[PDB]
């Protein structure tokens, strides 16, 4: 139409003397014209009209205005010195209209940054509130580009915003509660409180619903405060309001992750919202669906099934036989498969040329997404090879025969063998390449080679170089697996075809040579199989779900071995009694992502403990220092060493660790309580994940204490027969005590508190004692650390409550004293 | 926020007469003018409120000469991108004072521009009354 | 909207209406101009009514004090404004400021003058120091000058409020305004500015029952105020607090919030038709003058809500890099004891209400901000929501993970971890509650603890508190008292056995389980 050029440079003439309210904004259509035709401005001219239709705001008409707004905002980053237009956009803003006021709103907060920020939000707070949707609405996504600039200032705008939110008009809620989302969040909890005031309302708003369904989608049981329910009162999981895109997006959400459950007045564990909505008109693609559904999609799949099949097989309509298709699909499953497969089947019928491709892949796809057996995904693979003979590519060629050789492979090669009769070089290279390869590979004994060499020996003659250099390769390979091959090999590469071509001469003079002339150590060892250059996953399957309707490696294995790891590293731990166990009950001081993450475990030595602190400094104002865990003893251990966490910014653990020494002659147990302390330096920070200030203080972070049981000091054995064990260990060592568990009425729970706290397991699953039985004699076996057995006796009286002897037997005086303190 | 991806108004071709974009994803007028060639040849010649294409829902109805245009998400429905369509339709030929066919779009470019701004904004669907939008923009 | 209120009633008096109401420049009296003729000044601290003057035999309806010169001006139907001595009881001077009487004088006391207004339209300077010689005379208003302020951004600038629609700002310099604002439609009762060196605002106030807010700076109306269901006589704003209060010939005083305009409080007396407003400008006591006399109340916010706590974070509301609705603060500064140290302040997180009581955890682990019969707990210093809970009024303990709130049922509340204790719940009534470990709950003319243990009246102590704080070991008590103090023994054996026993009496106790230490 127009010539940018020429418009951008008569603009200039604003910049002067000249305001003409119809001329200027004449040339300002012109200018949302050449990008509206598609164009791009020149820079300089560009700048220049800036800077000149500043002058043109001091009229004040409402066309001349809106042409303004518009070409402001495309013309802003094409454009020098704009900062001026701020002003005239305030005083056009607050000028009474909807035509000043919306669309200023938003031309004037896209050019404002956070300097800026802070002179529109007078104007902004009288725009939110409005009733008047385009007031609001502008004024709402406005709020949401500011949040970039400056946060802060937004924020402030939150109760004008909820003010808005109460409206049931479908803009100025939907922007509300949309934006309000976004804005007021700096934890979960407060955007909660936030959703919770709407969220018991019945809406005819349909996209504040829609925008709200998912903030909501998740379970949220903290909206304004708390409540007992992850309870949403619009539809989400309610259906107050029908309409199929809602009906829809609630639906697979509430089935099988309840945003509330079931309701007879609003399904939402049950498969029906959808259903109810399924006969439709064009509407019924959402209606008709599924995704999710309890307990699969499949009890579900069966009502909309008369809709989604009887379109997906009459319309040849593209539009209509998509939506069919992808309803099809979605109504699917691994049930659904056998149905399924014979729609696809059927659906190339209507729509058949990529489409085609896409059903003779999405039959074989479907046989490997859903198991209708492998095989039958090889036999699906085959038609396709059959059907396109093209439009397979390279990429199936390596995913074919990767998937292939799982199972397939003997066969695959035979009906590609078949399958390369076809057509001599319009089967293509990849076909050539996937029976070449395979013939290769297998090396096939299940038919005979012959005919498919003589097959693969005609098609390269007239097929692309990849392919030639391929057969000349897999041939030496051919020959270094099976050496009957070789005669074959020798008629093949004298060939012009299969080798002195060009890309084809020089594999094959290294192939032919290291085949022909060298020692083959090099052949034999490249054949591993004869196997493809890649193994990617499997790929066809999602590629064709969109198309159709348009090493962890490890050591540990105990909890003591990781931990050992650990504290491996650090030297001191090794060194001063060497890592019996490390705790089956590892306590978390400080709870996760609040000021601190810190959890310790209770590592038991030889004579040591060391206590493994990982800390996280979860504090956002700051970054940590030099950390350690600090710790008192309540009995009598020694604390020998403290090693620090280095630092701990902003969310990343770091670890800091305390060794103790252990006592081996106390009357009272090694379950003891040490209370921990983090001290460390902060330097200030700006919250990211860590940065320090120039200069800081020292401060402390009170943490919970660690209790050390028994347990960590034992791990659990049983023994075949306990009282060989119980004397062996050493009756020297022998004392009794007789305690009173008056809060366990019966042996079995009896058993199993002193199995637990001791870190015993009980002999010959004594945990299981004749329920209510006069006498028992329970057997205890662990070892303890130091890598001794202790042993324990508990002879058991049951009058109503529980009474037991326990007798302890140890190789030491340490671990019969310890238990027997522990248990009472 | 966020329901619109683009607003295109075509010929029956699929050539930019009008598009404007309330996606970040064409800016460049190559890619605009592909993206509409692209949503064009899918749901022409077969009206519906429905066509599925680029695995997003697109919703377009047809006049004379043009192809009228939202394309949204597909986790809804045509419903709900049908009311911006319509608003679209709607407000354009209330604003410019003709029904949308090339002509009436060609007669008032800057009707066009400014009523299409109105009912998207950057993508969230700012106005969807046809007759809020055509007082709200002056001729 | 909520706002920190606590409307009293300083001191009443009755006379025939009085049209000014008036706080000494400096003193603590306030002078109510009566049509009595007569102008009469208390000072509603003591009590005591310091001096009356008789100006007329008619009405006199403007009084204020130039507090300087330690006189008084007073306008009255004489057309004259008389001046005397507040501690020498004579006429200093007598000169006739008008053509007609004088509905307000407005002093400025950085310069000799008093500008009168009156109904003779006209405004009149008269300097005070060249014994009541008229300085100039501002010609502008062509109507009833019903009232006079000072700008106090510039003295030599007021506004007068004429009924003739508008509030005109005029400069000393220049008999004629220098500008005009229209501020209202009908007619306009008052002005007033919003004090302060960076506050260009006026009000204006009318008889279309509206009261409207300007900004001057800006010349915009930023809000109309509904100001009252009859004829706004006067309307003027608060200035510490964000509140207009305006008064009505329906003998009804309202209160509204600057922030959203909803209505904060409406005020009766049984006085009825409430001519003016007038607020101390350094703040927290508003008069208003009625037709059967005057009041001088006292309004509410005298103290700030904060607490510290053992992370540095010393945590208040409002102030400096510090929001109201939002909860910020830190003061890890250590400088000299002997000044007031910085804010030194560390920006914190999230918040959902307004804090009626904002205040960190004492050893430093929670946030809480009360608000609204709600508290919302906040994390330490990362302030991510960690509880919420019901509370008219919280207090931590001495505990301080157990904690002591009203919920308003009459029983006074202990929440533990921020979930209600039932454990807890008074065999006494409610009417209010003091924290600590023996929660004192105010009944009956009594005091009585209550047991964290079963909630048995442990002892009743005859002299109520205005706190008690408990030891943190919870034997020893701290009460406040109107006696002075109290230190009390809580012998726990004593308690569990007495408890146990339930020999405390449900509304006067076991005098023996506490005993009076000191």
């Amino acid at each position: 139409h127009l010539e940018k050029s020429a418009v951008l440079q008569e603009a200039r003439v604003f910049n002067e003397t000249p305001i003409n309210p119809r001329k200027c904004a004449h040339i300002l259509t012109k200018i949302l014209y050449l990008i509206n035709q598609g164009e791009h401005l020149g820079t300089t001219e560009a700048t220049e009209a800036f800077f000149a239709m500043t002058k043109l705001f001091q009229s004040n008409d409402p066309t001349l205005r809106r042409m303004c707004y518009l070409t402001i905002k495309e013309m802003s980053c094409i454009a020098e010195d704009v900062i001026i237009v701020t002003s005239s956009l305030t005083k056009d803003m607050t000028g009474k209209e909807d035509n000043y006021r919306g669309p200023a709103v938003r031309a004037l907060c896209q050019i404002t940054d956070s300097t800026m920020l802070q002179a529109v939000e007078r104007y902004m707070k009288q725009a939110i509130v409005d009733k008047v949707p385009s007031v609001s609405s502008s004024a709402l996504v406005s709020s949401l580009h500011l949040l970039k600039c400056s946060f802060d200032v937004v924020k402030r705008w939150v109760n004008e915003a909820q003010e808005a939110a109460s409206s049931d008009n479908i803009m100025v809620q939907y922007h509300a509660l949309g934006l309000l989302y976004h804005v007021r969040k700096n934890d979960r909890l407060a955007v909660s409180k936030m959703i919770s005031k709407f969220t018991r309302h019945g809406l005819k708003s349909p996209f504040a619903y829609c925008m709200m369904i998912r903030v909501a989608s998740k379970q949220l049981e903290e909206e304004d405060g708390s409540r007992d329910s992850p309870l949403f009162d619009f539809i989400e999981s309610c259906l107050r309001n029908k309409h199929e895109m809602v009906v829809y997006e609630a639906a697979s959400a509430i089935v099988n992750l309840p945003g509330c459950s079931a309701k007879e007045l609003a399904p939402a564990v049950s498969v029906l919202q959808l259903f109810c909505s399924s006969p439709k008109a064009a509407l019924r693609y959402a209606a008709v669906r599924t995704l999710n559904k309890v307990a699969m999609k499949h009890p579900s799949a069966v009502t909309a099934c008369n809709l989604d099949l009887e379109n997906l097989v009459t319309d040849s309509n593209r539009s209509i036989a998509t939506l069919a298709i992808t309803t099809l699909l979605k109504t699917g499953s691994e049930s659904s498969i056998d149905r399924l497969m014979k729609q696809i089947s059927s659906f190339m019928s209507e729509i058949s040329d990529e489409f085609k491709v896409v059903v003779v892949q999405a039959i074989s796809a479907l046989c490997q997404k859903y198991p209708r057996k492998h095989a039958v995904l090889m036999n699906f693979l085959f038609t396709m090879l059959r059907e396109e003979g093209g439009f397979e590519y390279k990429r199936a060629i390596v995913d074919c025969i990767i998937s292939i050789i799982e199972e397939n492979s003997e066969s695959k090669e035979t009906g590609l063998s078949h399958l390369c009769e076809f057509i001599e070089d319009c089967e293509f290279t990849v076909l050539a390449t996937r029976i070449l390869h395979l013939l290769g590979q297998e090396g096939p004994k299940t038919n005979n080679p012959s005919k498919y060499i003589r097959f693969i020996y005609n098609r390269v003659v007239l097929e692309h170089e990849e392919v030639r250099a391929g057969a000349v390769s897999a041939l030496a390979k051919f020959g270094a697996q099976n050496e009957e091959m070789l005669p074959s090999i020798l008629v093949l590469l004298k060939r012009c075809v299969m080798d002195d071509d060009n890309e084809v001469r020089d594999r094959a003079t290294f192939y032919l040579n290291v085949l022909e002339q060298k020692q083959k150590a090099l052949n034999a060892g490249y054949i591993l199989n004869g196997l493809t250059v890649s193994i990617p996953g499997l790929e066809k399957a999602l590629q064709q779900y969109t198309l159709e309707p348009s090493q962890p490696e490890k050591v540990a294995a105990t909890r003591q071995e990781i931990f050992q790891e650990q504290l491996a590293a650090v030297p001191e731990f090794q060194g001063l009694g060497p890592l019996f166990k490390s705790s089956p009950e590892p306590v978390a001081l400080t709870e996760s992502e609040t000021e601190y993450v810190i959890r310790c475990t209770k590592h038991t030595f030889s004579d040591h403990l060391v206590f493994q602190f990982d800390c996280t400094n979860t504090l956002n104002d700051q970054t940590l220092e030099n950390v350690t865990v600090q710790m008192e003893p309540t009995e009598a251990y020694e604390v020998l060493s403290y090693v620090p966490a280095r630092s701990l910014p902003y969310n990343q653990p770091g670890t800091c660790y305390t060794l103790v020494a252990l006592p081996t002659e106390d009357p009272t147990a090694v379950a003891c309580t040490f209370s921990c302390v983090m001290k460390f330096t902060v330097k200030d920070c700006d919250p990211n994940t860590g940065e320090i200030d120039e200069e800081g203080y020292e401060d402390e972070y009170v943490l919970e204490d660690l209790e050390v049981t028994v347990a960590d000091h034992i791990q659990k054995v049983m023994k075949v027969n306990f009282e060989a064990a119980w004397d062996e260990v050493g009756d020297e060592f022998e004392k009794e005590e007789t305690f009173t568990l008056s809060t366990i009425k019966t042996l079995e729970e009896a058993v199993g508190n002193i199995v637990k706290f001791l870190g015993m397991h009980p002999c010959e699953r004594s945990d299981k004692v004749p329920e209510n039985k006069n006498t028992h004699t329970l057997l205890l076996a662990g070892v303890f650390r130091g890598g001794h057995d202790i042993l324990v006796r508990s002879r058991l009286l049951l009058l109503d409550t529980v009474t037991m002897q326990v007798t302890a037997r140890s190789s030491e005086e340490l671990p019969v004293d310890i238990i027997l303190a522990s248990v009472g | 926020l966020y329901t619109v991806k683009a607003i295109l108004i075509l010929d029956n071709d699929g050539d930019r007469l009008f598009a404007k974009y309330y996606d970040d994803t064409y800016p460049s007028v190559k890619e605009q003018k592909a993206f509409e060639k692209n949503i064009f040849n899918k749901t022409h010649r077969t009206d519906s409120e429905i066509a599925l294409l680029e695995g997003l829902t697109v919703v377009y109805k047809s006049s004379i000469d043009l192809y009228f245009y939202v394309i949204g998400s597909s986790y809804e429905n045509e419903l709900m991108l049908m009311a911006v369509l319509n608003c679209l339709f709607d407000s354009l030929s209330q604003m410019l004072r003709k029904n949308v066919e090339k002509r009436a779009l060609l007669e008032n470019m800057e009707g066009l521009f400014l009523a299409v701004d109105e009912i998207v904004d950057g993508g969230v669907i700012l106005e969807s009354d046809p007759q809020q939008v055509v007082h709200r923009v002056a001729l | 909207m909520p706002l920190r209120l606590d409307i009293k009633r300083k001191l009443t008096a009755r006379s025939d209406r009085v049209k000014s109401v008036d706080l000494h420049p400096t003193e603590p009296w306030m002078l109510a101009s009566l049509y009595n003729g007569s102008v009469c000044v208390w000072n509603h601290e003591t009590q005591t009514l310091v001096k009356t003057f008789e100006v007329c035999d008619l009405p006199v309806r403007a009084a204020k004090f130039v507090a300087r010169k330690n006189w008084v001006v007073t306008g009255a139907d004489d057309m004259q404004i008389r001046v005397f001595n507040y501690n020498t009881l004579e006429r200093v001077h007598m000169f006739e400021a008008h053509s007609d009487y004088i509905r307000c004088i407005a002093v400025h006391p950085t310069q000799p003058f008093i500008l009168t207004s009156s109904d003779d339209m006209l405004i009149k300077l008269w300097d005070w120091d060249k014994k009541w010689s008229c300085s100039q005379v501002f010609e502008g208003h062509t109507h009833y000058v019903m009232q006079i302020v000072i700008n106090p951004k510039d003295n030599n600038q007021f506004a007068s409020a004429s009924l003739d629609r508008t509030i005109k700002v005029w400069q000393l310099g220049s008999s004629s305004p220098n500008f005009t604002l229209e501020g209202h439609e009908k007619g306009v009762n008052c002005i007033d500015y919003y004090s302060g060196g960076d506050k260009p605002y006026l009000i204006s106030g009318a008889d279309d029952r509206l009261v409207k807010i300007w900004d001057y700076q800006n010349k915009t109306c930023v809000q109309t105020l509904e100001g009252h269901a009859q004829n706004v006589s006067c309307a003027s704003f608060h200035p510490e607090l964000p509140i207009i209060i305006t008064g009505s010939e329906d003998g009804t005083v309202r209160i509204w919030h600057s922030s959203t305009y909803r209505l904060e409080s409406t005020l009766n007396y049984g006085m009825e038709r409430v001519w003016c407003v007038a607020s101390l400008r350094g703040s927290n006591n508003v008069a208003l003058g009625y037709d059967e006399g005057s009041i001088i109340v006292k309004l509410g916010r005298e103290e700030p809500a904060m607490s510290m706590d053992a992370n540095g974070k010393i945590i208040w509301a409002k102030h400096s890099e510090v929001q109201q609705a939002n909860l910020k603060a830190m003061g890890d500064t250590e400088i000299k004891d002997g000044e007031r140290l910085p804010l030194a302040v560390k920006d914190m997180g999230s918040c959902e209400i307004y804090p009626q009581t904002i205040q960190h955890n004492p050893n430093g682990r929670f946030v809480v901000v009360c608000g609204d019969g709600e508290y919302i707990i906040y994390t330490a210093m990362a302030l991510r929501n960690k509880s919420f809970g019901s509370a008219q009024e919280f207090a931590w303990a001495h505990d301080s993970s157990e904690y002591a709130i009203r919920e308003s049922n009459s029983i006074v509340k202990i929440f533990k971890n921020f979930k209600e204790k039932k454990s807890f719940k008074p065999d006494f009534g409610a009417e209010s509650i003091y924290g600590g470990f023996l929660l004192g709950v105010r009944s009956v003319n009594g005091l009585a603890f209550y047991d964290w243990e079963n909630t048995e009246l442990i002892r009743r102590i005859e002299i109520q508190p205005k706190h008690i704080f408990w030891s943190d070991s919870g034997e020893l008590v701290c009460i406040a008292t109107e006696e002075s103090f109290f230190i009390l023994k809580y012998l726990s054996e004593k308690v569990l056995a007495a408890q146990e026993t339930h020999e405390g009496v449900t509304e006067d106790g076991i005098e023996d389980a506490f005993e009076v230490l000191g």
